[PDB]
């Protein structure tokens, strides 16, 4: 299952 | 910033002429990802030719396997096309049966 | 045996287009098992190895939906990405992402990864530690700042130690009929015509899993770095990997030259020497 993720760039 | 495609046109199996084989084009440490991979029977656009998805590598370049099937004879030349937007014209490499 | 799982995300704009488009993949043990294309008439995740069928209707469900959840932040960070390096409209852009854990013989954690590259480059990187940032660019210090100010190292650093960990764990036990297994090489060598008097030695390994293997030719004893000749590695496309390690060579010594074939499945190394 993969990262789901946070702060964008 | 470009990376300019490396290309190898090689059979699945040792090629014997008169047995079916699969001929594939594997195009490699390219970028930007937008690609065109043609493959060629004697100077012509071969029909039927499968196309791996998108993939890259860890050092971030993509790479794509296409490939078909083929029966080789001693008379038919077999080519590799592959049109990237890091050269100004498209790269031909034909297939070499001791490669 | 050691093991490990990624995923492998893109997002990618063209001049022409209205927006990009997103891509993921996920890796047990460097063979493809998962995929998601934002391309595709009905997007979701699909099964990519048979033994992802098992998965119910739950699983693809919830992974389709974090990755329209990863598109949408791809598309958000191009667009910032756009600004930091004030790139005017009008050009094709990308940004990668390669995320994972890495578990050593025992099933214990060993390495996270998280990595970003925008327009082929490092971008900015999750330390081995887990703890700290790499980013090199000067137009990267802003994210990075962004991100140590978020606390975005801890959660990155508990999903790759934690749901990361696990659920290869879950996959390892579900496949656990083809994922260990590797295919040694077969070798031979082959003699071809060159220049007069002079012909070539192509030592060719063939039918090997893993990819990773080393050929070498020797003079009685005397490694082959000088002028050797071998192609970078290259799938059969069933599955199995194919290279060579060819040398010129006086015509009739063709004994003095034996061909080493080193490789993970291997007992040993093959040795190996023209046989007429």
């Amino acid at each position: 299952k993969g990262p789901a993720n946070f702060a964008t760039m | 910033i470009q990376k300019t495609p490396q290309i190898q046109v090689y059979s699945r199996h040792p090629p014997e002429n008169g047995k079916p084989n699969i001929l594939n084009c594997y195009v490699t440490q390219f970028h930007p990802p937008h690609i065109e991979i043609q493959m060629l029977k004697n100077g012509k656009k071969i029909p039927k030719v499968e196309m791996s998805d998108m993939s890259f590598s860890k050092d971030w370049s993509f790479y794509i396997l296409a490939h078909t099937e083929f029966t080789p004879t001693e008379t038919d030349t077999y080519a590799c096309r592959v049109k990237h937007d890091s050269m100004a014209e498209p790269k031909t490499v034909y297939w070499d049966r001791d490669m | 045996g050691p093991h490990s799982m990624r995923y492998f995300e893109t997002a990618v704009s063209r001049p022409g287009l209205e927006e990009p488009r997103y891509i993921s993949v996920g890796y047990v043990d460097n063979k493809e098992f998962v995929r998601f294309d934002s391309d595709a008439e009905n997007p979701r995740y699909e099964p990519r190895a048979p033994w992802m069928e098992q998965e119910g209707p739950e699983y693809w469900e919830r992974e389709t939906q974090k990755a329209k959840g990863q598109e949408q932040w791809f598309r958000v960070s191009l667009r910032n990405l756009l600004g930091y390096y004030n790139q005017s409209a009008g050009g094709s852009h990308t940004l990668q992402q390669m995320s994972g854990c890495d578990l050593g013989s025992d099933w214990r954690l060993l390495r996270g990864y998280l990595q970003f590259a925008y327009e082929g480059r490092d971008y900015i990187a999750l330390n081995e530690d887990l703890k700290t940032w790499t980013a090199a660019d000067m137009a990267a210090q802003i994210t990075r700042r962004k991100w140590e100010q978020s606390g975005a190292a801890e959660h990155y650093k508990a999903y790759l130690e934690g749901e990361c960990v696990e659920w290869l764990h879950r996959y390892l036990k579900n496949g656990n009929a083809t994922l260990l297994r590797t295919d040694s090489p077969k070798a031979h060598v082959t003699h071809h015509p060159r220049s007069k008097g002079e012909v070539t030695l192509r030592c060719w390994a063939l039918g090997f899993y893993p990819a990773d293997i080393t050929l070498t030719w020797q003079l009685n004893g005397e490694e082959l770095t000088q002028d050797m000749e071998l192609v970078e590695t290259r799938p059969a496309g069933d599955g199995t990997f194919q290279k060579w390690a060819s040398v010129v060579v006086p015509l009739g010594k063709e004994q003095n030259y034996t061909c080493r074939v080193y490789h993970e499945g291997l007992p040993e190394p093959l040795t190996l020497r023209w046989e007429p």
